[PDB]
Formats: C-alpha cells, sequence, structure tokens
C-alpha cells in the first residue's frame, strides 16, 4: 500500500487533509507541513514519516480524553489503519516507533509536551517523583479515583 | 550524514571512514582572545544567576527523601548518589546537617563525628585516611603472632576491627562522606579495597558519589558483596565550580590531571607575605639541586634541602628566627601534600616538593615572580 | 588555606536542644499526614519483630552450611588410603572462594600444622618457602611451649630439633591468580623431601572455574606427578539448590498468613538470581529485606496485620479499601447473581457499618499455598527420592497453576501426579496484603540501568529541571530560562548528531550558532551593579568570547565525565566521542 | 606417498614439544640468559614476564639449529631426509 | 595384586622364572608401545609402568598365564592411548555471551563488521558495507589476539545477544545495566580477559585496551553449550 511505496509524490492539500481526520490543532498541522519540507529530499517511504508524525502528535494533544476513556486509543489507532490500506496492525507500530527517534530532541516537540503537560503521558508531578525512587509513588495496583466516581455514578 | 542514531547500529554506521579530502583545514587559533580573569568573571555570573529558580526548587523537591535515607542506613546498606552535575553541596548539607544530630538524638551527649574525605583532589592518601580512622576509632593494637611475614598492617587492622565489632552493640558511631569515589588518585585497586573492606562494619555508615559513566565497571563481584550499594539517582545540573579548580580549564583541560600542581598555585594566592617567600627560597634551592644533580624528572628526597641548611639559608634573610617558627610555618605547607619531610640512612632531615621541572619553573615565574 | 581545598578532615556538628517528642522514627505520617502517631510506632515494632525473626534462622542456616563443609573435608582429608609412601596427598576444591576454615584434629606424637598461601604472598619461589618455614617453625615452637635457618632444611632436622613428625598441610587460596611457572617450581621443590621417612605433605587447591585450565597450563610431569592419588570434591553454595530452599522456605514461614506473595515477584527474583553464580544467597536476601522494608514503609494498611488493631478504621480507610478491583468484582458479581437492591446501598457509604464488619469477617484466615508447598517438596523429596528441585520454581509454578506440567516431566511422578495438584483460591480485599514489583521500584534501587539513565537525562533534561511560570516576573533571568536551555543538554544534542571524530572549532561555530543572541546581551546589561561585566558588554564581540567561555566549560565538562577524549595530545585540535546512546 | 606411520594426537605431542624445549633447542622469543651480576638477577626476579601469563599454545618461540645444518647432519638412508630442504 | 590374582587362580608351576618372564615381557611390550611419545627417559616410563601395571594384572588368566599372544591380544586396550590426564565452564548467562563477544572483537577485523550484523531497515537512504573480497589464508586463530575497545565489545555484545523473552513500551534489546558491568569485572578478573599489563590498573581510561586469554576449545564449547554457531563467523575467512 502507501507505506511500500518508494518514492512517491505528495504535496500539500493532502498532507493537511491528512490531520483534518483526526481534527488535530491548527499550529500542530502547520509545524507538522513545515517539518516535512526539511527531510523531504531525503527519504523512501515519506507515508511512514507521516504515519510516525500524525500518531505522535494525536497521542499527545489527546492525552486527557484518553487518561478517562482507555477504550480509545483501539479505534484511534484502527480507525487510520483501516485508512491507511494495510491489514497489518505491527507497521503502524514500527513506523511510529522509527520516527519518534528522528524527532526525539526538537525545540517544538518539547514547547509542546510542555504546553501540554504530557511528559510521556505522566504528568511531571508524578515522573520527577518516579525517577527519583521514591516509595510513596502511585502504584497500579488500585483503582484511580477519577474512574471509580464516574463508575459509581454509572452503577447508581 | 547516517541512517542510524541510537543502539550497536548508530555505532557501526558513524564510523564509516571520510573521504579524507573533505576534512576541514579550520584551526582553534583563529577563535577570538579571552584572558583569565574574563573567565572568571563571565562564569561565576552565569553560575550564579541563570537558573537558580528551578534548581532551588528542584532541591526543595528532592529534599523530602532525607527520611529513607536515613532509614536504609539505619538496616546496614550504604547509599551511593549519582547523576549530571555536582553532588558536593547535597551531600554535605544531607550528611551534616540532617544526618548526624537525629542519629544522635535516636540513640539517647554529642554529636556523631563525620569524616569529610575529599575525592577530587589528586593527592589522597588512604594511609592518612586510615592514620585518622584509627585515631577517632581507637582500635586494638596487633600483637606479633598476627603481623605475619612483611604482612601488609592495614588491611590486617580492618580484619581485626572486623571480626572484634561483631558483637558490640549496633550503633552509629561515625559517618564517612566520599565526595568522588572515582577521582583520578582514589580510583586505585590498593584504595578500593581499603574502603570495601571497611564498609563490612555495621557501626559507621557511608554515603558516596560518584561521576564518570564507566564507574561500575571498577566494582568487582566481590567487592559490590560487601560494600551493599543502594543506588540513588540525583541529577540538578550544578556548575561544580569547587571540583574544577585543581585542573587548568583554559587548556580544554588537558592540564596533566594527576600531578596536582595547580592546586599548589590556588593556595599560595591566598597566602601571607612571610610564606611566600620561604617558599620561594625552598623551590630556588630544590631547582638548584635539581639541575645540577641530572628534563621531566621529578623532584624526591635525592634533590631535597636539609633542615639544619635550610634554617641557616632562611635565617639569613629576615625570613624566620628560630628553628621553633619555621617548624610552625612548615606544617600548614606539609599538611596541603605540598612539601614533605623525610629521614634518609645518615639520620638527616630532608624536606622535598613533589613537583616537575618544567611545573616548578611555571609556578616561580607566574606567581612568585612579583612577590 | 580554605577547608575545601585539603584532602579531608573531621567534623563535629552542634546538636541543638530539642527534647520534647519521640520525633526519632524514620517512618513518616501516611494518608496525607492524617494517621496517628500510635500506629506508626505499630508499624515500626512491627517491622523490627519481623526482621529479627526471618534474620535468626538466616543465620542458623548460614552457620549450619560452614560446619557440614568443615566437616566434609576434614572427613576427606584424614580417609585412610595406603599404596605407598612416596606421593602427595592432593585435594581439589572446585567452584569455592577461599573463605572456610580448615580444622586439624591433635594426635599425639605427630605435629600436624596449616599452611597458608595467597597469590599476593607469592612473588618468588625463594619467598614463598621462607613464608613457609617461617610459619611452620612459629607453630612449632608456640606448641612446644636458639635460631634456625628458613630452608628445606628444617625439615630434615625437624625430628632432632623437637621430637615428633610432621603432618604438614599446605592450602593455596585463589589459585586462579597466582602464575604456574611458580606454583610448579614450588611443587618441584617440595617434591625433594620425600626422602626423610617422618614427613607427610599433603595439599588443596581452591580452583574457582575448572581444572581444564590447570592441566592445560601445568607440565606434564608434575600432572603425572600429581595423578598419583587425589580426590575431586564440588563445594559450592548452589548444589542442587540445598540452601536457596531453606531460605525461601524460612521466608515463607515468617510471613505465612500474613502477607502474599506474586508470581511477579517470584519471577524477578529467579531472573536476577539466574544472572549471578558466585555470591548468590546474599543477592537473594537481600532482595527479601528490601522488599519487606518497602512494603513496611509504603503501605498505610499493614497495621492491621495483628487482629488487636481492628478497632480502629476510620473513613480514610474505608475509602482507599473501596477502591479494591475484588471488591469491585465481588459488588459486580453480587448485583448480577442477585436481585435485592437493598443489600447494595447499606453496603456503600449509606450504611459505612456493614462494610466495617463485611471487612474484618473475611480478613483473620489461612491461605493453603504455603502449607502445600511444604508437604509437595517433603513428598518429593523424601518418598520419591529426588533432591536436584529448586523450590523457588516449584512455588512459581504453583502460584501460575502449571504444577502437573512441572511435575511430569520427570517421567517419575505419574501414579502420584493425582492428589498433589493445588487450587488457587482468590479471595477479597487480596492485594492490600501483597509483595509484588509492578511500578519497577526493586528494579531501580538495586540494579538501575546506569548509562542509559546519564544519556537519558542529559538528552532529555525537560523532565528534571522543574517548569515553573508562576514567578516568572520578580525573577531576574526570566527570559533566558524559556529560550534556551542548559549549556550541558544543548551540547548534548550536537554531540549525538555529530560524526565519530570531529573538529573543535567547527562544533563550537555550530553551538555558538545555536543559542540566541540578544538575550545574551541583554541579560549581561542587566544589572548594573557589577563594572567590570558592563566595561566588557559594549565590546563589539563579547558575545564570541562569552559563548567561547561557555563552550570551554562545556567541554571540559564532558572529557571530565567521560563522554569525549581528545587525540593525537601534540595536536589537540581533533576529539572522538566514545558513548553512543542506547548501547 | 605410499607401512603407515601413525599420527600422534596434540596431547602426546605436547609432551615432545617440552621435552624439546628442555634439551635446549628453542628459546623464548626475546629472552635473556644469566644476568652478569647478583643484583641484576635480584631485579630480574621480582618482574613478572609476558611470556609466563599467554597460554601454552601461543609463546612465541626462536629456534637453534637451521634447516641447512639438519640436512648436513642427518643421514641419507632416513625417511625424513627428503623433508629437510624446502 | 599378582598374589591375588594367582591365589584366586589355579597353580603355577615353574613359579619364579615365569614370573619374571611376564615381568619381562611387560616392560618390553611398553618400552616398543611408548617410546615414540616418553623419549629416552626413565622417569616417564618407569611412571607409565606403575599407571599401567594393576590392569594388566587383572587382565590375565589361567587359559593365557603361559601364552604371551593371546594374553596381548585380551589386553590390548591399555597400549594405545597414553592416559596421562586427571559443560567445561560454569558461567552465568551474560558472561557466556560476553566471552564470545570478547572473541569475535579479538579475532576479527573492524572494517568488516558493519556487513556482519546490520539487520534493520533504513529510513534515510543509505547503503551498507560491501564486506570481503579476498579470503585470508593464514587462519588467524593461529596468531597473537588482538587489542580492541570496551565501547565495541558492548556494541557486538549486544548485537548477538538473544532477543528478550501494545509493544509501544517493549525495550527489545538488551542494555548495559549494573550487572553486565560486574560480570565484565567478575570475568576480568578471573584471568579469563587481559589489558595492558602494569601495575594498579586504572579501568577508567581511554588509554587501555582488552584482549581475550582462552583458546579456541574452550569458546568452541562454550559456544556449543548455548546453541551458537560461532564457526559461521570464522569459516568464511578460513575454515
Amino acid at each position: 500500500s502507501l507505506l511500500v511505496k518508494k518514492y512517491c509524490k505528495m504535496t500539500t492539500e493532502e498532507i493537511i487533509r491528512l490531520c483534518n481526520d483526526f481534527e488535530l490543532p491548527r499550529e500542530v498541522a502547520y509545524k507538522i507541513v513545515d517539518e516535512y519540507n526539511i527531510n523531504a529530499s531525503r527519504l523512501v517511504c515519506p507515508w511512514q514519516l507521516v504515519c510516525g508524525l500524525v500518531l505522535n502528535c494525536t497521542f499527545i494533544v489527546f492525552n486527557e480524553r484518553r487518561r478517562k476513556d482507555p477504550r480509545i486509543d483501539h479505534f484511534i489507532v484502527s480507525k487510520m489503519c483501516s485508512l491507511m490500506l494495510t491489514s497489518k496492525v505491527d507497521d503502524v507500530i514500527e513506523c511510529v516507533k522509527l520516527v519518534k527517534e528522528l524527532i526525539i530532541g526538537e525545540k517544538w516537540f518539547r514547547d509542546l509536551q510542555i504546553r501540554y503537560d504530557d511528559f510521556d503521558g505522566i504528568r511531571y508531578d508524578e515522573i520527577i517523583f518516579r525517577k527519583l525512587g521514591s516509595m510513596l509513588q502511585t502504584t497500579n495496583i488500585l483503582v484511580t479515583d477519577d474512574q471509580y466516581n464516574i463508575w459509581k455514578k454509572r452503577i447508581e | 550524514a547516517s541512517s542510524f542514531l541510537d543502539t550497536f547500529e548508530g555505532y557501526f554506521d558513524q564510523r564509516k571512514i571520510v573521504r579524507t579530502n573533505a576534512k576541514s583545514r579550520h584551526t582553534m587559533s583563529m577563535a577570538p582572545d579571552v584572558t583569565r580573569e574574563e573567565f572568571s568573571l563571565v562564569s561565576n555570573f552565569f553560575n550564579e544567576n541563570f537558573q537558580k529558580r528551578p534548581r532551588q526548587k528542584l532541591f526543595e523537591i528532592q529534599k523530602k527523601m532525607f527520611p529513607q535515607y536515613w532509614f536504609e542506613l539505619t538496616q546496614g546498606f550504604s547509599l551511593l548518589f549519582y547523576g549530571v552535575g555536582s553532588k558536593r553541596n547535597f551531600l554535605e548539607e544531607f550528611a551534616i546537617d540532617y544526618l548526624s544530630p537525629k542519629i544522635a538524638y535516636s540513640q539517647l551527649v554529642n554529636s556523631i563525628p563525620c569524616l569529610i574525605l575529599n575525592g577530587y583532589n589528586p593527592s589522597c592518601n588512604y594511609r592518612d585516611v586510615f592514620k585518622e580512622i584509627t585515631d577517632l576509632l581507637v582500635p586494638a593494637e596487633l600483637t606479633r603472632s598476627e603481623t605475619k611475614y612483611w604482612g601488609n598492617h592495614v588491611i590486617l587492622q580492618i580484619q581485626k576491627m572486623i571480626d572484634f565489632y561483631k558483637n558490640q552493640p549496633l550503633d552509629i558511631k561515625l559517618i564517612l562522606v566520599v565526595h568522588n569515589l572515582d577521582g583520578p588518585s582514589i580510583r586505585k585497586n590498593t584504595f578500593q579495597t581499603m574502603l570495601s573492606f571497611l564498609s563490612v562494619i555495621r557501626q559507621i555508615a557511608i554515603v558516596a558519589s560518584t561521576d564518570h559513566i564507566y564507574a561500575p565497571l571498577l566494582w568487582d563481584n566481590m567487592k559490590a558483596q560487601n560494600y551493599n550499594f543502594v543506588f540513588h539517582d540525583i541529577s540538578n545540573f550544578e556548575p561544580s565550580t569547587v571540583e574544577s579548580t585543581f585542573q587548568d580549564v583554559m587548556k580544554m583541560g588537558k592540564s596533566d590531571t594527576s600531578s596536582g600542581a595547580e592546586g599548589a598555585k590556588y593556595v599560595l594566592q591566598s597566602l601571607t607575605v612571610n610564606s611566600k617567600k620561604m617558599y620561594k627560597l625552598l623551590i630556588e634551592t630544590q631547582m638548584q639541586n635539581m639541575g645540577n644533580l641530572s628534563g621531566p624528572k621529578r623532584g624526591t628526597q635525592r634533590t631535597g634541602v636539609e633542615l639544619k641548611l635550610f634554617n641557616h639559608l632562611c635565617a639569613a634573610d629576615f625570613i624566620a628566627s628560630n628553628e621553633i617558627a619555621l617548624r610552625s610555618m612548615l606544617r600548614e605547607f606539609i599538611e596541603h601534600k605540598m612539601a614533605n619531610i623525610t629521614k634518609n640512612n645518615s639520620g638527616m632531615e630532608i624536606i622535598w616538593v613533589p613537583y616537575t621541572y618544567a611545573e616548578l619553573e611555571k609556578l616561580l615565574k607566574t606567581v612568585l615572580n612579583t612577590l | 588555606f580554605a577547608d575545601a581545598q585539603r584532602s579531608h578532615y573531621t567534623v563535629y556538628p552542634s546538636l541543638p536542644q530539642s527534647n520534647k517528642n519521640d520525633k526519632h522514627i524514620p517512618f513518616v505520617k501516611l494518608l496525607s499526614g492524617k494517621e496517628s502517631e500510635v500506629n506508626v510506632e505499630k508499624r515500626w515494632e512491627l517491622y523490627h519483630q519481623l526482621h529479627s525473626h526471618f534474620h535468626d534462622q538466616v543465620d542458623h542456616i548460614i552457620d549450619n552450611i560452614e560446619a557440614d563443609l568443615k566437616a566434609e573435608i576434614s572427613d576427606l582429608l584424614y580417609s585412610e588410603t595406603t599404596q605407598k609412601r612416596r606421593c602427595f596427598n592432593t585435594i581439589f576444591l572446585l567452584g569455592s572462594d577461599s573463605t572456610t576454615k580448615i580444622e586439624l584434629k591433635d594426635e599425639s606424637s605427630r605435629y600436624n600444622v596449616l599452611i597458608e598461601l595467597t597469590p599476593k604472598e607469592s612473588p618468588n619461589v625463594r619467598m614463598m618457602l621462607r613464608r613457609s618455614m617461617y610459619k611452620l617453625y612459629s607453630a612449632a615452637d608456640a606448641e612446644e611451649h636458639n635460631d634456625v635457618s628458613y630452608d628445606l632444611s628444617l625439615v630434615e632436622n625437624f625430628k632432632r630439633l623437637f621430637g615428633k613428625d610432621l603432618a604438614m598441610v599446605f592450602n593455596f587460596k585463589d589459585v586462579d591468580s597466582i602464575n604456574f611457572n611458580t606454583l610448579d617450581n614450588f611443587i618441584i621443590l617440595l617434591k625433594s623431601a620425600f626422602k626423610y621417612d617422618h614427613v607427610k605433605i599433603s595439599l588443596i587447591f581452591n580452583i574457582n572455574t575448572n581444572l581444564s585450565n590447570i592441566e592445560k597450563n601445568l607440565r606434564q610431569s608434575t600432572i603425572r606427578l600429581l595423578k598419583r592419588n587425589y580426590h575431586k570434591l564440588d563445594v559450592s553454595s548452589n548444589k542442587g539448590f540445598k540452601y536457596g530452599n531453606q531460605i525461601f522456605q524460612s521466608f515463607l514461614d515468617t510471613v505465612d498468613g500474613k502477607l502474599n506473595l506474586s508470581d511477579r515477584f517470584v519471577e524477578f527474583i529467579l531472573s536476577k538470581m539466574a544472572n549471578n553464580t558466585n555470591h548468590n544467597l546474599q543477592l537473594l536476601t537481600k532482595m527479601l529485606d528490601y522488599s519487606l522494608m518497602s512494603y513496611f514503609f509504603q503501605n498505610a494498611f499493614s497495621v492491621f496485620i495483628d487482629p488487636v488493631n481492628v478497632d480502629f478504621l476510620n473513613d480514610d480507610y474505608l475509602k482507599i479499601l473501596s477502591r479494591c478491583p475484588t471488591f469491585m468484582f465481588f459488588v459486580e458479581g453480587l448485583i448480577k447473581q442477585h436481585a435485592p437492591a437493598d443489600e447494595i446501598l447499606s453496603l456503600l457509604t449509606n450504611k459505612n457499618r456493614g462494610l466495617e464488619e463485611f471487612f474484618v469477617e473475611f480478613l483473620v484466615r489461612e491461605n493453603p499455598i504455603n502449607g502445600h508447598a511444604k508437604f509437595v517438596a517433603r513428598f518429593l523429596e523424601e518418598e520419591l527420592n529426588i533432591t536436584n528441585f529448586n523450590l523457588i520454581e516449584l512455588y512459581h509454578n504453583l502460584l501460575i497453576g502449571k504444577l502437573d506440567s512441572y511435575l511430569d516431566r520427570w517421567s517419575a511422578c505419574k501414579e502420584y501426579k493425582d492428589r498433589l495438584h493445588f487450587e488457587p483460591i482468590d479471595t477479597i480485599f487480596q492485594e492490600l496484603f501483597t509483595l509484588d514489583n509492578r511500578s519497577g521500584l526493586l528494579t531501580q534501587s538495586i540494579f538501575p540501568s546506569y548509562k542509559s539513565n546519564i544519556e537519558d537525562n542529559l538528552l532529555s533534561w525537560e523532565q528534571v529541571l522543574p517548569s515553573l511560570d508562576k514567578e516568572n516576573y520578580d525573577t531576574l533571568s526570566g527570559d533566558l530560562d524559556k529560550i534556551m536551555a542548559p549549556v550541558l543538554g544543548q551540547l548534548f544534542k550536537l554531540y549525538r548528531e555529530a560524526n565519530m571524530t570531529i573538529n573543535i572549532y567547527d562544533f563550537y561555530i555550530a553551538f555558538r550558532e545555536t543559542l540566541p543572541k540578544e538575550e545574551i546581551l541583554n541579560f549581561i546589561r542587566k544589572d548594573p551593579s557589577n563594572t567590570k561585566l558592563l566595561e566588557l558588554a559594549e565590546t563589539p564581540d563579547a558575545f564570541d568570547k562569552v559563548a567561547l567561555i561557555l563552550f570551554m566549560q562545556a567541554i571540559f565538562a564532558f572529557e571530565n565525565m567521560g563522554l569525549i577524549k581528545f587525540q593525537s595530545t601534540k595536536s589537540y585540535d581533533l576529539v572522538e566521542k566514545c558513548v553512543w546512546r542506547g548501547i | 606417498r605410499i607401512n603407515t606411520i601413525k599420527l600422534w594426537l596434540k596431547k602426546d605431542v605436547k609432551n615432545v614439544w617440552e621435552n624439546l624445549v628442555q634439551l635446549d633447542f628453542f628459546t623464548e622469543k626475546s629472552a635473556v640468559g644469566l644476568r652478569d651480576n647478583a643484583t641484576a638477577a635480584f631485579y630480574a626476579s621480582n618482574y613478572q614476564f609476558q611470556g609466563t601469563m599467554i597460554p601454552f599454545d601461543l609463546r612465541s618461540y626462536q629456534m637453534q639449529i637451521i634447516l641447512q645444518e639438519l640436512r648436513r647432519i642427518i643421514p641419507k638412508s632416513n625417511m625424513y631426509y627428503s623433508w629437510t630442504q624446502l | 595384586c599378582l598374589r591375588k590374582r594367582i591365589i584366586e587362580e589355579q597353580i603355577t608351576d615353574c613359579t619364579d622364572d615365569q614370573f619374571q618372564n611376564v615381568a619381562a615381557n611387560f616392560i618390553h611390550l611398553i618400552v616398543q608401545a611408548f617410546h615414540s611419545y616418553t623419549g629416552n627417559d626413565i622417569f616417564a616410563l618407569n611412571d607409565l609402568i606403575d599407571f599401567k601395571w594393576p590392569k594388566y594384572v587383572s587382565r590375565i588368566t589361567k587359559e593365557n598365564i603361559f601364552e604371551p599372544l593371546a594374553l596381548y591380544k585380551s589386553a590390548i586396550k591399555l597400549f594405545l592411548s597414553t592416559d596421562d590426564n586427571l559443560q567445561t565452564y560454569d558461567l552465568s548467562i551474560i558472561s557466556k555471551y560476553l566471552l564470545i563477544a570478547s572473541y569475535i572483537c579479538s579475532y576479527l577485523e573492524p572494517r568488516y563488521d558493519a556487513s556482519i550484523f546490520s539487520r534493520k531497515t533504513r529510513i534515510i537512504q543509505g547503503r551498507a558495507a560491501y564486506g570481503r573480497r579476498k579470503k585470508k589464508e593464514v587462519n588467524p586463530r593461529y596468531l597473537q589476539p588482538s587489542l580492541f575497545a570496551i565501547e565495541r565489545l558492548l556494541a557486538i555484545f549486544q548485537a548477538i545477544f538473544p532477543i528478550q523473552g501494545s509493544a509501544l513500551r517493549e525495550e527489545s534489546l538488551m542494555k548495559a545495566n549494573i550487572e553486565v558491568f560486574q560480570n565484565l569485572s567478575e570475568l576480568h578478573t578471573l584471568k579469563l580477559i587481559a589489558t595492558t599489563m602494569n601495575k594498579n590498573i586504572d579501568y577508567l581510561s581511554p588509554k587501555v585496551r582488552w584482549k581475550v586469554n582462552v583458546p579456541w576449545e574452550i569458546i568452541k564449547e562454550i559456544s556449543e553449550s548455548v546453541h551458537f554457531n560461532i564457526s559461521d563467523y570464522f569459516s568464511d575467512i578460513h575454515e
């Protein structure tokens, strides 16, 4: 499919349309578009790069919704996997993992992470305590309060 | 230029040979000239005012781990702090201002003595450290039947102390801080063996820190057993303005780190007028002897100055009046490992400076030439 | 002459005057500070009780292993083997660290002496001979209650000088660290003492790896000489897991009926023990001790281990325990299998009483896992005569539920693989009393990823320095703190993106290009108290030298940290990197 | 080319190698013999040479009899005579 | 032994002469068998005779006590192999692979490394190494080992290590944690890894390099004990 394509053709109108499906914020879309032109010359399967950038941005910007409802990521990945004309799901994950390496240490990525306070999906107040090694960290063995409240309200 | 940046793939990809014709001819000489004073001024300003607030907030955040450290130290473990930055202030503030009063109150009067052990200093010697350990702890002496045939008199005494301390009540009686456990002179095998044996005793507490990145390679499968380390990470991006005093930063850090001649210059920068003239006289006489006897050869006892001759020389320049003043003002230089006194086979006393001819000439020319 | 320049010094801190309350307990108040102090004291005493109860049996086992080892080696030493009296008597202790103590029995009309040698005491042959002779003479004189020469001649004249007959026993320690030329020469020299009719020499070799290296390193005639009579004994801590099983059993007995272990925990223990072979038991003891410490330090529900303290429940405890996934599953099952909706409302916050006794009615019981595992181990050991099995693996398989798969693989217990299987039973409020590593804490404070952590901190510094923004106004250099990274983190990115060997000048030019210009000069001019900095500010090329100073500081930091080296010390123009992230 | 001559194994040739090095036919790569005076021998006896740390199979020896001398000495009736020249 | 073997057997007339003849025949047989291996050494033969006596005296019997040839056939086993000797190692998993990685580092040339271990895809345009064009004819395992660096050893150890047993947080490749360095130090202190030999080495300095001190047999046994085909790396250059 699009991943297998070697030295394909891309231009602006579909690239922006490639991100309006997830309804990303405009600034992220223009940042992705600007980033693409820098590395456009040296590529083999640009669809992989576009996939990786858009997927990482979607996870970064929609963390709050994902925290409340664990079910979101399933159809989030499934919809674009279907849109990618490929049945296998491991290819998307592997391409995203490769894309993450190329963009780890950029200024705008850090700015986005700080603005949205994701820090690899964990709020900053917790990642520092996890790094230090404190025994008073939130062990994932009990149901957190937020999902407990909604679960209690629904079961009433 | 490359396709992989991490893992072994990046290592294999980034080591390919260049075309050998694109090598740039740029040289570091065509760079703006900076004197030492401007370097110190700019470095001090940027170290003092750049990002003080986030560092202070981080220190306040990570201060809340002190009770856990104390609890771990109570149960016979040994903390090891690692990270990027300077861990001097953190370790000193934790050991001196928090741990000692708490331990003293918990065992009830006086506070537990702390033995600060600088590690970045290239002039450390484990004989002096064990001498002060003996003075503080007062261990039992060594009988003739336990000295063996030309056996080491430090490891045997440490083992005797270990065998003795296995029956006393479990109480912390000494806390020791090692600032840089892998410094230029404390990383040697004998010092590590002494420290490993000294950490088996449950009645003394260890706190230590490391800076190098291949540090775990330094510890065997047996040393890691009796060190009983527990690892903690503290990164603060501290300037580390004190550790970078024994080396010349102006020359890209290639200034023979194991020498230690920069500390002598720093010390003489802030000494009285009379001591400087005495050091100048000693250096001149030692240089004369070294030139007459012999290049890059180091100075030792063979090229020293006799104590009586030195007294006669210095008394003729109104530097010292009698031997009492000379021996009073020599102790400061001896303590800082900048001059040594020892006896030869004929019974004389010889004082000597353990530096090199080039370093001695540089010291004479850069800081003592103008008085 | 500042204290920050001396090699070492002692400091006696001054203690203040504070004697008001018992604030001398390392434990801290849990439940966001709403917990009482009596609970803290009870937790302290409970932890100390359990720790002592475990370590007593640990010490007993530790002593027993040494006693049995000494008994076995002493039984081997005095065995009766008589084919000739012109040969050695060699014992190879395989895979043992040189830490055991040998005892020699006392017998009249014979002097039993033991001579220990170490690789550090072995620089030559004559010096080893002198040490051995001195030790022999000292021991003989001490036992007897002039001066001689420390040679082999002292062996010749021993009968005339003293009257009894030698039974010298040598003991080489850490034989893998001795240059075998000297050892071979010493053995050949010792061969000369066989013509005296009253001496009996024996040798003990503490081999660590294997005897193949000994065979391939020594000469051939000496191997033929040693092969006259010898005994090979396999002495190791992990010989059939006969000692780790006892430690695990002692821990299980200590924590029986009070806490629970998890499959992840035992799997972690197995994996981390698999990577060590010489010193293994101490590692397991460390893991167990640290797990117990962490559990008693971090969990506020430990107070209810003893049944006495049940009369202490509060609203907070009920609120925390209401989030137990097993409790929610039980509630869902009750509402699915049963129609009554009156019980569910009362069991909730509507009637806190019902939940109060509901918590205590299903708490103080016992789990069959420990007793069943003990019975299975005893039956498989005694009645079936198998000793090469690991209790940790068996316990992990029993926890998972694949006990039959672990049993049928031996082709010897098919007839007994009927009632030996166990059915795990899940209870309510189970994980309020459990041990496991789901947060990655045990693998962070015992086996951390050193280099990877350093690189992760350097490359992405945003997870370390707090990103405060409330006090961006009253601070002095706020603007720099928002648009400029610390020099180390900024330089590490360029270091990572560079090639294997790099030039200093181009690297400095790139670093200078990265950082902003106007804000640096504004920050320099911000402080008016200083004078020299102000007169440096208006210099047309102050920016270049400021960047150069920062570059030297960062480069020296890397060179000291070990991330870079400079090649061709006569040129000092090219630097090679030595560390790649991810390896 | 041709009774069959037995081919001895490695472990049996080790003993012959040691016997040959004992009889002073080979010497180590660059090794001095006996020192001139006592102090030199005392100094040399306290240093661990690198030849005693390398395993047996990799020690570099040197010859004391060149091939031409073997060709001159060995009688022509020996069955190894044809192999004494390249 | 012979007294026991004859009291367990029947009568032997002309006892002394027959016994001396048997002894002389045994000595002649052992000399004719092992002269080419012991040389003209009295001590080695005098040790072999004592070594091989208690079994030859057991192999005799009445029906061939007076028949030297048939007795020689019945005891042919102890006249062919000298037998003058007394998993090979018990190392951990990561040390087992560390020794193999060190051997590969020491007995191979760096320029051809990329052609043997690169096994992943690329996003940026690039090319691998062409590789060797001709095979060496010296079998480099007959020569002294070369020197390498710690970084290359770690890289190859990661490359050849078996894969580790919602994959966004997998971290499949093994990383160099504390225990890897601890096991490397354990390997060094067992004299299985050497460095530039001088008193009081400092492991933390760029001017220090390592090498291997095991022969091919030990490394082959170690490789075969963990199901690794090391020979494939060396067969290409020379079998």
